[PDB]
RNA sequence: UCCUUUUGUGCGGCCUCGA
């Protein structure tokens, strides 16, 4: 689920870049260290607002060593799951033991414990395919499952998900 | 067809170099050198190239 | 592109499986004057990376599959020490090789099978059955099972007291005595080779 | 072995009188035996016991 | 790698059950609680955002700044290439199409009125914020479906979920 | 204790160990305490009484391991020291003409990124050899001339243009070690031929 | 190694329509997979009239072992090889044995022995569709491309077309 | 898993075979897996010992 | 079955050096560690222990004259094209030529048919990464002068304007960091550039 | 073909040196 929150980064300058442009340039470091990571704490980081204008403050000098230190406080749009949560998904791969579906950047691995019976894996099928007589769910199908378990890695998260109960499986 | 992944990533070291530009090839000759088809699946897969 | 998919896997299925056949098809040395798929009596050498400090451990095995005497052996392979060792171990009452097997890690392997091959021609140690007389043959075996082998829990087992070289030179001598025997042994561990 | 010399030291491991010595090199040849390591998979003649 | 504004938070020796993260029991634990506190230490409430609001964020946040680096002078693949970073590149790549597959609610009037209809109802007065995401987001067709679907919204039986969820598909473009 | 009642939940009472059973409940990380599937983590699925089935962090199958083996750990932090024949990062022969280095490392696998990108999961005895190349054999020469050693930091030309500290050296093949490529704990192959040197 | 190929089949016993069915799909796929094989078997063997009729029959047979008699390959190979070759004396009394299969195409006849049961599994299932269906006058063209269809992908065609063109039906039974 | 069976019923027997059509009299093997194992595996013969 | 296997010299030396006789060929380039250097002939050892030669004729330019030794020293590693193996022997020769260890750089043979290979996409792609390769980094100068200013030309002219004639105001040239434009009113609304080149400059910044 | 090298105890006692 989509969240807004106030982050905040510590960003170190080596005393080459006592430019001018060192706003703009702590600005596009911060950009390309905070756009698009995976902290397990807060989620997935999509996208920070106001992202050129973002105050930096005064940086510190670190005694011995010259660099300064950067407080940037700014505001971002984060992702995280929640165990017991429904959400939508698109399949992604078809294996034997489960299949593999995609939640924006996270991918959830679904085994055939946690599936109906019925979904009886076809291997033959062009492609393969979880099928039973009603539904037939493949790569690329939209599909409706629950978060049961969330792995949490250093910079990555993973996701297990269930759709043996009622209102999941395809839709 | 190369996607930019394809189009950065596709260097002369890689095996996927031999038909990073292939044409024209007819379907009737691909079961005679199934690895060629079977690496530009693989390709395919990583989301390298396009195969149309 | 599903149809041709299958099909190219078809096709590269039955490449690997001829190529695999061809891997495993091969009967055991047969010694001259003897009955094809007789098992022969080996004898196999090796000093392993062929560095200055390495020595040369050889590992006799007879037709029953039966290891004798191991020995080890305390000089210069490039010397006449060596070569005097190596003469006498040959010339042994107890002992009548039927071939002689080397192998190794690098192109050092090369010094050894030209200077235990030389020996033997210059020697003309010849095939003791204890009339026509042949010289003892020099090889270079494969070595795809023995590097596997030589790691194995079961072979450690089943040699507790002895090191790893050791264990290289029996699985070479297995190997020649018994190639299918040798890749069956590998169980898991054969499809990770190069088919 | 130590960083210093050992070429001034005689066959029975003592330096000999009117040698020239600097700091470090050795003057006493002095050595204490070990239990081999598994070195016996094969060192001709450089294992150290 | 980001540290968030609440701090502190030290060794103890009493041990709670709301420490756990579970959306059906709603505790988001204490960075995703109900209170929060800005860079100038003011009160603040959590911000959910629906597909519809993120989605269109998003696309004014990244048009906002592939405006301005262009000196001032729509397609979803160039916008995401004017991000850098292969990895955060293919992130940004995924969520687009993620959003875009399933946007319940592509035009902003929509989205407004939506936000408006769950905001100043009187029974979404007390509505939890993530209730009222995970409503217009999942688009649910049925009261038994969204209780089923959402836990919390079992015992909170004094909302007129019925209309909403069909005021919902009414705004929902066919 | 847990119950209904309120005035009950803030009890306590000491209860003899010998009269007490855990209980784990799906979705949770629980750690294996002893059997053959010692130091496993996972996540919980199925929960059958006695018997727990768990979908592993390591080799990431379903395993079925009584319930008196289990702990609750909400973290792995497996450490895999004294174990196999390889440390991290090592270049191993995976057989005749196939090599590749160590990315991770388990209890009784590896994941190995062979040269030409490829990664494979592979048991330690199915591993050919350990390729423990000399000094002067893992030298190379970048695109100028300028000689590169272990541990000179060079970035490419060519392609992404990527940046990275020399960690491995195969014949005109870079082991290269970065800190922005998360997907393989940076550890990314390029030809010598394509980086300069800083 | 037969009761681990067959764990995954369903119901493995075909009735008698089903299993002359299953044999003249076989034969129809080793003709289209082995091409070149029969080209050239007609070519070079042109004097012989109708080699391909044996061919098919030897095919039949190396099916009826399979799939009746239980005998792996090796067996058949070794102690059924009469069945895998046809002999006949040319004008001048030369003996000639002409090799029709090997080894590859017995274990290929294993494989599209397995094959076939998915395909059979899927028209049984659209054939039951089409009995629930229970239209008051049969299709000409249901009938037409399904006497026809041997692999799965017209199966599918032909369940899209039930499915859009009787979508009220199924509905009824039940978007 | 048939061939540890197999080898676990010879050594109950006395870990000799000592024809192949034991594999049927003795109940080791069923009628089909017989049939086709029996020409595979073989006893070997000396005459020495077999005089009649 | 079928006789013990013996291997030949190719099996033999992809036994040895675990190098395929594909990928250890005529033509290659790899690079070597010199061992000796004399005045005829240089001795190197490959990655994989082959003992390399090469001659005279091979090691130094034609233009060049110089003696080896003062060239190249033991211990350094080089770059050379392999002009012939001996498989069985396990001795390669080598040169150290541009003509061979350069412009070799198309080694696959792959099938650049016009009706099989998008040549025309191939050349626009290849040209577009040159064009890429062309691309420099650039900043501005800083000049520490009471009458310099980071001014353009116009600027110049401007703040010359409000002040008399005579006044004397220094900006950056636009042909480059190792040029000086210095701007002085000639009379009101009328204004000289001249462009003063550097010599000896001990730094862009720097006078 | 040959060349190829690395590190240090602890605890007390006594006598001294400059303030």
């Amino acid at each position: 689920m989509f969240f807004l929150k106030d982050l905040s980064l510590i960003l170190t300058l080596h005393p080459s870049y006592f430019g001018p442009q060192m706003n703009q340039y702590l600005r596009e470091k911060l950009l390309t260290d905070v756009e698009g990571t995976c902290t397990g704490q807060f989620g997935y980081i999509v996208t920070v607002l106001d992202g050129m204008n973002i105050d930096v403050g005064k940086g510190r000098i670190i005694p011995g060593s010259g660099s300064a230190e950067f407080e940037v406080k700014y505001r971002a749009v984060v992702w995280k799951p929640f165990k017991g949560e429904v959400v939508d998904a698109i399949v992604s791969n078809v294996s034997p033991i489960g299949f593999f579906a995609d939640v924006g950047p996270l991918n959830v691995f679904v085994s055939t414990r946690l599936i109906p019976d019925n979904l009886v894996y076809n291997p033959s099928n062009s492609p393969p395919a979880y099928m039973s007589n009603d539904e037939l769910i493949t790569k690329g199908s939209k599909v409706r499952l629950k978060v049961v378990g969330t792995r949490t890695d250093v910079n990555e998260i993973y996701a297990i998900g269930s759709i043996k109960e009622d209102f999941l499986g395809a839709i | 067809e190369l996607t930019e992944r394809g189009k950065l990533q596709i260097e002369p070291e890689s095996p996927y170099f031999d038909f990073k530009y292939a044409k024209n090839r007819p379907i009737s000759a691909l079961t005679a050198t199934p690895d060629l088809y079977l690496r530009m699946i693989q390709a395919e897969n990583d989301g390298l190239v396009n195969i149309k | 592109k599903e149809s041709i998919r299958r099909d190219c896997e078809r096709v590269l299925y039955f490449q690997v499986k001829n190529s695999f056949t061809k891997k495993i098809d091969q009967a055991p040395y047969q010694p001259p004057t003897y009955a094809k798929g007789t098992i022969p009596r080996v004898l196999t050498l090796s000093f392993g990376e062929g560095n200055r400090g390495d020595a040369v451990l050889g590992v006799f095995m007879d037709d029953s599959g039966d290891v004798k005497s191991q020995i080890k052996f305390d000089e210069d392979f490039q010397s006449r020490d060596f070569s005097d060792s190596l003469t006498r171990y040959i010339k042994s009452n107890n002992i009548n090789p039927d071939i002689i097997g080397i192998s190794g890690f690098n192109i050092h392997t090369k010094k050894l099978f030209d200077k235990v091959n030389e020996l033997v021609n210059e020697e003309r140690l010849t095939i003791e059955y204890d009339s026509d007389k042949h010289l003892i043959r020099v090889i270079y075996v494969n070595d795809e099972t023995a590097r596997l082998y030589q790691h194995s829990s079961k072979s450690s087992a089943e040699y507790p007291n002895r090191p790893q070289l050791a264990k290289y030179c029996i699985g070479l001598a297995k190997y020649i005595q018994s190639p299918l025997l040798e890749y069956l042994a590998l169980d898991e561990s054969m499809y990770s080779l190069h088919i | 072995l130590k960083h210093g010399t050992y070429e001034k030291l005689d066959e029975d491991g003592l330096i000999a009188p009117g040698v020239r010595v600097s700091g470090d090199d050795i003057i006493i040849g002095k050595t204490t035996p070990i239990p081999p390591d598994t070195e016996e998979l094969g060192q001709r003649t450089k294992y150290h016991t | 790698v980001s540290t968030s504004t609440v701090g502190a938070r030290r060794r103890r020796a009493k041990q709670q059950v709301d420490d756990e993260e579970n959306a059906t029991l709603l505790r988001l634990g204490p960075e995703f609680a109900l209170k929060q506190y800005d860079h100038d230490g003011n009160e603040h409430d959590l911000i959910a955002l629906s597909l519809s609001e993120s989605r269109l964020l998003i696309r004014e946040a990244l048009k906002a700044r592939s405006r301005a680096r262009n000196g001032g002078v729509i397609d979803d693949d160039e916008l995401a290439k004017v991000t850098s970073g292969a990895v955060a590149n293919g992130v940004v790549k995924k969520t687009l199409d993620y959003l875009n597959t399933f946007a319940r609610f592509k035009d902003e009037e929509t989205c407004t009125a939506v936000d408006q209809l769950l905001h100043n109802s009187s029974d979404c007065s007390v509505l939890h914020p993530f209730e009222i995401a995970q409503l217009s987001s999942l688009g649910c067709e049925d009261v038994d479906e969204a209780i089923t679907l959402i836990p919390s919204l079992a015992a909170k039986k004094e909302v007129n979920l019925q209309r909403i969820l069909d005021e919902l598909n009414r705004l929902e473009d066919p | 204790l847990h119950s209904d009642d309120d005035t009950i939940n803030s009890e306590t009472v000491e209860i003899p160990t010998s009269d007490l059973r855990k209980i784990f409940n799906v979705g949770d990380h629980v750690r294996v305490i002893h059997g053959k599937h010692t130091d496993d983590t996972g996540l919980i699925v199925e929960v059958n009484g006695d018997k727990v089935e768990f979908i592993s962090n390591q080799t990431k199958r379903t395993v079925i391991v009584f319930s008196n083996y289990l702990i609750k750990s909400t973290d792995s932090t497996v450490s895999i020291n004294e174990s196999g024949r390889f440390e991290l990062h090592d270049l191993v022969q995976v057989n005749s003409d196939l090599v590749g280095i160590v990315i991770r490392a388990q209890k009784d696998s590896f994941d190995v990124l062979c040269s030409d990108g490829k990664l494979l999961s592979l048991p330690p005895v199915s591993i050919y050899s350990k390729l423990n190349l000399n000094p002067n054999q893992q030298i190379a020469i970048d695109s100028n001339g300028v000689e590169v050693k272990v541990g000179d930091t060079v970035r490419e030309f060519t392609g992404e243009r990527r940046q990275g500290t020399i960690l491995h050296v195969y014949r005109n093949f870079l082991f290269l070690r970065s800190r922005e490529i998360v997907e393989n704990q940076g550890v990314f192959v390029t030809s010598s031929n394509r980086v300069k040197t800083i | 190694r037969f009761q681990a190929y067959r764990k995954s089949i369903k119901n493995y016993k075909l009735s008698d329509v089903d299993y002359s069915n299953e044999r003249d799909w076989i034969v129809e796929q080793l003709k289209l997979e082995k091409r070149d094989f029969l080209q050239h078997l007609t070519q070079a063997h042109s004097s012989v009239a109708h080699l391909e009729e044996k061919f098919e029959a030897s095919v039949k047979k190396i099916v009826d072992f399979i799939a009746i008699e239980s005998f792996e390959v090796p067996f058949i190979w070794n102690h059924r090889r009469d069945y895998a070759l046809h002999t006949y004396n040319d004008d001048s009394n030369n003996t000639i044995i002409v090799k029709l299969l090997n080894e590859d195409d017995l274990w290929r006849i294993v494989q599209l022995d397995l094959d076939y049961h998915s395909i059979h599994d899927k028209k049984a299932a659209l054939s039951s569709i089409y009995k629930q269906l229970d239209l008051d006058v049969v299709d000409p063209t249901y009938e037409e491309f399904f006497g026809s269809a041997r692999t799965l992908s017209e199966l599918q065609d032909i369940d899209d077309y039930l499915t859009f063109n009787y979508s009220s039906q199924v509905k009824n039974l039940t978007s | 898993r048939k061939a540890a069976g197999l080898i676990q019923s010879i050594q109950r027997i006395g870990s000799n075979l000592v024809n192949r059509a034991h594999l049927i009299t003795e109940q080791l093997t069923s009628k089909t897996v017989f049939l086709n194992m029996a020409s595979f595996v073989y006893i070997v013969f000396d005459p020495d010992v077999e005089r009649n | 079955r079928r006789d013990f296997h013996i291997l030949n010299e190719a099996e033999i030396f992809q036994l040895l050096t675990r190098e395929t006789v594909d990928s250890f060929r005529k033509g290659m380039v790899i690079p070597v560690y010199v061992r000796k250097v004399e005045s005829s002939y240089m001795s190197v050892s490959t990655q994989s222990l082959i003992a390399g030669n090469i001659q005279r004729q091979d090691i130094l330019e034609p233009n060049d004259r110089r003696d080896p030794r003062e060239v190249y020293s033991v211990g350094q590693t080089v770059r050379a094209c392999i002009l012939d193996v001996d498989y069985y022997n396990f001795k390669c020769q080598l040169s150290l030529l541009r003509q061979f260890t350069e412009n070799q750089v198309a080694g696959l043979n792959v099938n650049r048919n016009p009706k099989f290979w998008d040549i025309e996409s191939e050349n626009r792609d290849r040209q577009e990464e040159i064009d890429k390769q062309r691309e420099e980094s650039r900043e501005s100068r800083v000049i520490k002068h009471p009458f310099f200013h980071n001014m353009k030309s116009k600027e110049a002219e401007d703040y010359l304007a409000a002040r008399p004639v005579g006044d004397v105001v220094i900006r950056p040239s636009s042909k480059g960091s190792n040029h000086i434009t210095i701007s002085w009113k000639v009379a009101p609304q009328l204004y000289q550039h001249i462009d003063v080149l550097e010599e000896n400059k001990d730094d862009a910044n720097a006078i």
